């Protein structure tokens, strides 16, 4: 099969002790398919691009605020993970037993893409703040100027 | 300001290219279909009117 | 008899065809052909798909009149209609035949407003790039500048 | 009238092979018989009644051909397509006027515009997975969906003319005497808005003249972009009223001329 | 075998005798099922929470950004792709609406409202102070009243004759420069306060409508008996 | 291949349960009659053949087991995939490329790259709806997507990186020596050189 | 740029990390190497349980 590759073939003859001998439901034989799915197909057209349109939105916290499109990319892969979720909708059943694991990573990227469109919206609030509508107090400017950029090792 | 007068030409001239471009192409594509009408055979019509 | 929604019944002549008559045929064989000649009522094709793409796709042209500063959102537009021009492939990939031996008129039609939008997204670019140059980081090219600004008005 | 249509559909009855002559057919009664109906979530049934029918032929002057033809009208429920359809729709044409609102300046107005417009298009596959396709004509529902894509196609058709408006350089331009009329002078009253000797001591003493010529070209040239600012200004008023106003009467013109006739017949 | 999707809650067998021949008895099988909504938790609840969050977050944005409207809209947007993601799922019945769809659209009302009020904010920002002055009820309602309840505290010889009229004209236009600037402060301020006054209304909004709609969720228990009384 | 792929798919008949000593079958012709084939919109019947097969196992010396498989050799009409999916994965990959001569100033270089990127994000849907889910192989189509949605993510990363050098100020990041050798003095030589130091 | 550069170091480890434990909770899934767990017998025409 083009999709599935058989691990093991058993078979076996099922009886149940508890039913009794003129019940249809004593005797089987079962013939057991294990059988691994082959995800190349899954691995190309989903995982990698979906994977890494993830990836790109730390790329946000590389971009200045100057260039005023910060929360556009960070929404931006929000949509695009919205897409893949669509994709994933038709192929799956809508099952409770367990979250799919391309789904468990899914609503992870969603939720970090979210918590990084957020700090977008707090990193650009600080950027534009002016004498005229906050004040810069020493403890910001000694935490944020001269302490955090020395531990971080920054230019 | 040189610039941006030479850029606002550029924009003049290319807008009425490609206005020509996207019509004639549409056009001709749509026109292709406008000729396309089921011809004038000679049988009666299926349903009579 | 009611017309189907989508199709109208312009002819169906029937002939009674006889063939394989020849001595090396050996028996004759015969059969009756009608020709359904069914003409498509395209109106929904219009109305969904085809007059919203056909103004989606002019709107490109508006990117000409955008000023070609920061703020004038030329490519914005430009690339956006392309972004709507795929999400109405994707619309007409659900309807379209799926045969190879001709292109379907929507189908070369939504590839050629698409070339049209790349185009005219390059041709952004283009302005974008001549206009922001300034004299930090370009020259002064005297051969363009008479092309564009002395000589194209006059022959224009 | 989709979704508030009515449909007539008929079951016609009858034997095959055997004429009137050799079988007659009766209907048990006037009505078909709903006693056992199972309740629709998508159509209730108005009226429901069987009619027989007996037809001779020219070349059959003999034989009678029977039929029993029931008959139900139906009226859709319009609640599902209301909520999945319309609504939708009735936000996007609220917020296709919203960008005669916002200022030229904030460098939004296409982003509005064009997105409002990607919503539709996006929204366009739903609302051609969930209504039916059909090409005998136009529904109601198409009606509405081609008024609110053309509204968006002017909206930012309009709003790129406004933005190339207040852009208008004023050396490159000049303002004319008619738009000035129009636009400075007669509309602003019908609304309420405010209109419109070593040689280094004399190259230093030149160089301060110079500046504040500088500066004084500077504030003409400021002041006639602000001529063309106030105008883009104004055309975005009346261009939010009129918008506003044409999504109204949109609406209405599609949707009330049917509820009108169903509220009369109930 | 276990359905993936239901959960067996009731299951009894009745007799119905005919009402009061032809008159015909009946054995109904009931099956009272509920359904396990894990699925549409993970790919379309969680999702319109985080996108509604974003939408509250919209009004921390600075109007400078210019950012405002991408966000909002493109919230908008992805809203759409999940319906359309629900369009293949959700009944397609009319006597009532599901409360999914109720949370869809109450999503999409409050992305709306969140567009509608960004352009207010953005035209208040960028009003321009010359064309527009600022009515006294405004300067005492948004610039007096209303940041002391928002806890928004605002900070705070030809020759030498022609170059006297230079150095005049000079400082006199820097002087108009700086009460149009005055103005122009005083109406961001006025933008800064309302978009204040609109995050705590879309908190209080949002939390309140979600809560409603999330109790009105989670309280639909299914039936302790197959056949209450009515 | 595909969709310029090339297939070679056979049919194979026997009587399933009378061997070879009691039930003979033998090929009318060497080729399958193909006299009234319908023309196909998808495929093209390069070669046809029919073959007989004797197979004898050793557990059974006297029974030969009879087969005849008739092969078809069918390459795919490639144009509709030509139309549908490679000339909009193309035009991506052109539009890919055009970020780089737009202006840092005009500040559209994320808007034009980020919708390209959502344009192969939404035509992703049509690529895996149109594209066999199989997994034996990576198809041409398959290959070219990922090469287009690789090199639209590395455009995007390496115009984050270009925007981040263009807004470096003395107040943020002071120059390195080598950068100023490298990209001040070298590469320009090497280049159109129109353009001011 | 302080808060943007602090977020940078915080977040993509976080990010490369979750994604990381994700996919190898499925990378190295395998089937059991027998069919039955608790039957030693792997049910295969090598391993002939002859009567
Ligand atoms: C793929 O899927 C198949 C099923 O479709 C899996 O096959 C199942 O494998 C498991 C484990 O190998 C089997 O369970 C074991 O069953 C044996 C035999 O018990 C059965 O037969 C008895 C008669 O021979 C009968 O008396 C038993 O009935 C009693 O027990 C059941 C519960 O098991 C209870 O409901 C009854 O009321 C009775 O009390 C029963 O029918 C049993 O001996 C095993 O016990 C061992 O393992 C358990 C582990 O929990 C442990 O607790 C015990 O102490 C003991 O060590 C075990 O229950 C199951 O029968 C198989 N099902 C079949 C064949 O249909 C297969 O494993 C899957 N493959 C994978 C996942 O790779
Ligand atoms: C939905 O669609 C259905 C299907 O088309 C419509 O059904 C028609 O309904 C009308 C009634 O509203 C029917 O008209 C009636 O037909 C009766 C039977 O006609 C047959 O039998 C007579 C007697 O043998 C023949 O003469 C005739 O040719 C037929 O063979 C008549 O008995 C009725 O007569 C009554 O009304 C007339 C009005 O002119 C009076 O003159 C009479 O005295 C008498 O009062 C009447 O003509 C019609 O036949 C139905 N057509 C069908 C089933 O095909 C529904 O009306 C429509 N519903 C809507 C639109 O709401
Ligand atoms: C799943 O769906 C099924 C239906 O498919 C529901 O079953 C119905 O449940 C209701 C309420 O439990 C039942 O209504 C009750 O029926 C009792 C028996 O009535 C029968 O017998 C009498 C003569 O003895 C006949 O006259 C009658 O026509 C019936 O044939 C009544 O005794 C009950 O009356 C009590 O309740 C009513 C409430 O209005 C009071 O007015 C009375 O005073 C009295 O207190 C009541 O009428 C109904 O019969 C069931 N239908 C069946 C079995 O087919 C399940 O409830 C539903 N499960 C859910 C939602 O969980
Ligand atoms: C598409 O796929 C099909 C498979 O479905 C391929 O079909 C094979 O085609 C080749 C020919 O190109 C076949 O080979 C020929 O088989 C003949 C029949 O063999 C049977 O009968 C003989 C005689 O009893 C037995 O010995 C044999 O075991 C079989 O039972 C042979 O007669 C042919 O012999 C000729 O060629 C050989 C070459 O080695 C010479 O030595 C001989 O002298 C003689 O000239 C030949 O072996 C093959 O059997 C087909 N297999 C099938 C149908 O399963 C297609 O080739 C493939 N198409 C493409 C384009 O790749
Ligand atoms: C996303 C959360 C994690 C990341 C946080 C990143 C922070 C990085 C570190 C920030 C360092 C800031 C240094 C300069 C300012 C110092 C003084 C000061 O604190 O006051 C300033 C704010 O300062 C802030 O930026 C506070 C954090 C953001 C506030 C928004 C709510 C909390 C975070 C998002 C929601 C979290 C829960 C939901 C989403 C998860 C000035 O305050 P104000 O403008 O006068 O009034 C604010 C009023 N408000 C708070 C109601 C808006
Ligand atoms: C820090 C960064 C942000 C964090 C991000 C974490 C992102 C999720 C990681 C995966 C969690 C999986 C899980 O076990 O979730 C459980 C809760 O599932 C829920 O209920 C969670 C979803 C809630 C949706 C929002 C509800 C709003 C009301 C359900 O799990 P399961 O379906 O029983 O099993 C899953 C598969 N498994 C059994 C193999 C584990
Ligand atoms: C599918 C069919 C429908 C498609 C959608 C709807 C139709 C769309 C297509 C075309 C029509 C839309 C034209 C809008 C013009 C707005 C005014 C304007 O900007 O004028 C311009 C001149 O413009 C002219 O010279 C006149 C243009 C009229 C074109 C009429 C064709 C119809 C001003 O030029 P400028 O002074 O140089 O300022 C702009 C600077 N720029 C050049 C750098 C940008
Ligand atoms: C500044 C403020 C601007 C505001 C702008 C607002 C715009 C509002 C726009 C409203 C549009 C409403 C359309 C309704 C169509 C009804 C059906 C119809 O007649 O279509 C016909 C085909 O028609 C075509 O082929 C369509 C042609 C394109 C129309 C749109 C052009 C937009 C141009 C933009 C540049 C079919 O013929 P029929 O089957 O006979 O139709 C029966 C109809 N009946 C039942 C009603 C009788
Ligand atoms: C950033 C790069 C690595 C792209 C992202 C790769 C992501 C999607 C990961 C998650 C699970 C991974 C797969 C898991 C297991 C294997 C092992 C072996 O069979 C070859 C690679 C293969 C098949 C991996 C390929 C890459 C993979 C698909
Ligand atoms: C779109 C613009 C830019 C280019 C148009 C080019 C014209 C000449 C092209 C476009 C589509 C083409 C048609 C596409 C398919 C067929 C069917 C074939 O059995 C005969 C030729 C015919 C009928 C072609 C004729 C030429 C054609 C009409
Ligand atoms: C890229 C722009 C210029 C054109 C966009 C429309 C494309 C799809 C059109 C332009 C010319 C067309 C071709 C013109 C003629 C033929 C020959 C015919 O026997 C089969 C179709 C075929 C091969 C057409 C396929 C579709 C086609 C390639
Ligand atoms: C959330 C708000 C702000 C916007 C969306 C409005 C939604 C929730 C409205 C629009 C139409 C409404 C429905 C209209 C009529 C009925 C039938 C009856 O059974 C009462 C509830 C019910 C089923 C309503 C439920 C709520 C509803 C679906
Ligand atoms: C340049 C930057 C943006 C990275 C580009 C994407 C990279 C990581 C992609 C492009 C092609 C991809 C590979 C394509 C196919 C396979 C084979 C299979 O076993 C899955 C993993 C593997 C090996 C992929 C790993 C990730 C991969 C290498
Ligand atoms: C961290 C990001 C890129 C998420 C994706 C991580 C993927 C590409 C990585 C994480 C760990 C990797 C696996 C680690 C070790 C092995 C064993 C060896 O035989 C190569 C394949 C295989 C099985 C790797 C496949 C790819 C893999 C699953």
């Amino acid at each position: 099969n083009g999709e599935w590759e058989i691990v093991h073939r058993p078979a076996r003859v099922n009886v149940d002790p508890r039913a009794p001998l003129d019940s249809p439901s004593r005797q089987d034989i079962t013939f057991y398919l294990i059988i691994r799915r082959k995800p190349l197909f899954y691995i190309i057209n989903i995982l990698v691009p979906c994977v890494l349109i993830s990836f790109m939105v730390n790329l946000v916290f590389y971009l200045p605020a100057d260039s005023g499109e910060k929360t556009s990319v960070a929404i931006s892969v929000l949509l695009a993970q919205s897409v893949f979720l669509l994709l994933i909708s038709k192929r799956l059943p809508a099952t409770s037993m367990a979250i799919p694991l391309i789904g468990k990573f899914l609503l992870f990227g969603m939720v970090l893409v979210t918590m990084v469109v957020v700090i977008c919206v707090i990193v650009l609030n600080i950027h534009f703040r002016t004498p005229s509508t906050h004040v810069l107090s020493e403890g910001v400017k000694k935490l944020f100027l001269e302490t955090l950029p020395e531990l971080l090792h920054m230019s | 300001s040189d610039w941006v007068r030479m850029g606002n030409a550029l924009d003049n001239i290319c807008f009425w290219a490609a206005l020509v471009l996207f019509s004639v192409g549409s056009s001709l594509i749509f026109l292709g279909a406008y000729f396309n009408r089921v011809p004038d055979l000679p049988y009666a019509p299926c349903i009579q009117p | 008899y009611t017309e189907n929604g989508e199709w109208a019944i312009d002819f169906c002549p029937g002939v009674i065809r006889r063939h394989h008559g020849g001595a090396t045929d050996g028996p004759g064989e015969t059969d009756v052909i009608y020709s359904l000649i069914i003409r498509r009522k395209p109106l929904f094709y219009v109305i969904n798909i085809i007059v919203p793409c056909v103004l989606i796709s002019g709107l490109v042209l508006l990117a000409y009149f955008l000023p070609a500063q920061a703020g004038g959102q030329k490519c914005t537009v430009s690339i956006n209609v392309l972004l709507a021009q795929t999400v109405f492939l994707f619309l007409i990939a659900q309807k379209i035949p799926e045969t190879s031996l001709s292109v379907p008129l929507l189908g070369r039609f939504l590839i050629f407003v698409m070339v049209v939008a790349t185009l005219i997204v390059m041709n952004c670019v283009i302005v974008l790039n001549v206009s922001q140059r300034t004299p930090t980081t370009h020259a002064m090219s005297p051969r363009l500048r008479h092309v564009l600004l002395e000589l194209l008005p006059r022959l224009l | 009238h989709f979704p508030f249509d009515e449909q007539n559909c008929s079951m016609k009855l009858g034997t095959w092979t055997y004429d009137g002559s050799v079988v007659a057919i009766n209907p048990e009664s006037d009505q078909p018989d709903l006693s056992n109906f199972m309740e629709s979530g998508e159509w209730v049934i108005k009226e429901s009644r069987g009619w027989k029918h007996s037809v001779t032929y020219s070349c059959c002057p003999d034989t009678p051909y029977l039929d029993i033809t029931y008959h139900f009208v139906m009226q859709r429920l319009p609640l599902y397509f209301i909520v999945n359809v319309i609504i939708p729709c009735l936000l996007f044409s609220f917020l296709t006027g919203l960008v005669f609102y916002l200022p030229t300046d904030s460098g939004e107005k296409m982003t509005l515009s064009i997105s409002v417009l990607l919503s539709l298009t996006v929204f366009l596959l739903v609302i051609v997975e969930l209504i039916p396709s059909t090409s005998s004509a136009v529904p109601l529902i198409g009606k509405y969906m081609l008024f609110t894509m053309v509204f968006v196609i002017a909206s930012i058709i309009i709003t790129v003319i406004v933005i190339n408006t207040h852009h208008r350089s004023p050396s490159t331009h000049v303002m004319p005497n008619w738009v000035r009329k129009v636009f400075i002078d007669t509309i602003p009253n019908i609304m309420f808005f405010s209109t419109m000797k070593h040689p280094e001591v004399k190259s230093a003493i030149e160089g301060i003249k110079y500046i504040a010529e500088t500066m004084k070209s500077d504030q003409e040239s400021n002041n006639a972009a602000a001529e063309w600012k106030y105008v883009a200004m104004v055309m975005d008023h009346i261009l939010l009223g009129v918008f506003m106003l044409v999504c109204i009467i949109g609406t209405l013109a599609v949707f009330a001329g049917r509820l009108i006739e169903l509220n009369q017949q109930g | 075998i276990e359905n993936g999707q239901w959960e067996i809650i009731h299951k009894p067998s009745r007799l119905i005798q005919p009402p009061g021949e032809g008159q015909r008895q009946e054995v109904i099988f009931y099956l009272i099922i509920r359904r396990k909504p894990l699925f549409y938790l993970v790919n379309v609840i969680a999702p319109c929470i985080l996108i509604t969050l974003l939408a509250i977050f919209v009004f921390y944005l600075p109007p400078d950004a210019g950012e405002k409207m991408g966000l909002s809209i493109f919230a908008l947007l992805t809203l759409t792709v999940f319906l359309l993601l629900l369009a293949d799922k959700v009944p397609e019945t009319s006597l009532s609406v599901p409360i999914i769809i109720k949370y869809l659209m109450f999503t999409m009302v409050l992305v709306t409202f969140s567009v509608i009020l960004s352009v207010v904010v953005l035209n208040l920002h960028h009003r321009s102070p010359h064309t527009h002055q600022m009515p006294l009820w405004v300067r005492q309602i948004f610039i007096h009243k209303l940041p002391l309840y928002l806890r928004l505290k605002r900070p705070k010889l030809p020759e030498l004759r022609e170059v006297v009229s230079s150095i005049s004209y000079i400082a006199r236009q820097l002087q108009e420069q700086e009460d149009h600037d005055a103005l122009k402060e005083d109406w961001q301020f006025v933008a800064m306060v309302v978009d204040r006054l609109f995050l705590w209304t879309f908190i209080i909004f949002t939390s309140v409508g979600t809560l409603v709609i999330f109790l009105d969720a989670t309280y639909h228990l299914p039936p302790p008996d197959p056949f209450p009384s009515r | 291949h595909f969709p310029f792929d090339e297939q070679n798919c056979s049919m194979k008949l026997g009587t399933w349960t009378y061997d070879g000593s009691v039930v003979a079958i033998n090929p009318e012709s060497d080729q399958p009659d193909l006299s009234n084939f319908m023309e196909s919109g998808e495929w093209v019947i390069k070669e046809s053949r029919g073959w007989k097969h004797s197979v004898t196992y050793s557990c059974c010396p006297d029974t030969p087991y009879l087969d005849i498989t008739y092969h078809f050799v069918m390459q795919r009409l490639p144009l509709y995939f030509i139309v549908n999916v490679i000339i909009p994965c193309l035009l991506f990959s052109f539009l890919t490329g055009l970020v780089f001569y737009l202006p840092t100033d005009s500040g559209e270089k994320m808007t034009l790259s980020i919708s390209v990127l959502l344009s192969l994000t939404v035509f992703l849907l049509v690529i895996v709806e149109l594209i066999p889910s199989t997994s034996s192989a990576v198809p041409l189509i398959g290959k070219y997507m990922l090469f287009t949605m690789v090199f639209v993510i590395a455009s995007i990363i390496i115009t984050v990186i270009v925007i981040n050098t263009h807004h470096r100020s003395p107040s943020t990041h002071v120059m390195p020596n080598w950068v100023r050798k490298v990209f001040i003095d070298t590469i320009p030589n090497i280049m159109f050189f129109s353009t001011m130091k | 740029r302080t808060v943007d550069r602090l977020c940078l170091f915080v977040v993509t480890p976080v990010m490369v990390v979750g994604t990381a434990w994700i996919f190898l909770q499925g990378v190295y899934n395998q089937p059991p190497p027998q069919p039955f767990p608790g039957d030693p017998y792997s049910y295969n025409v090598q391993d002939k349980r002859f009567i």
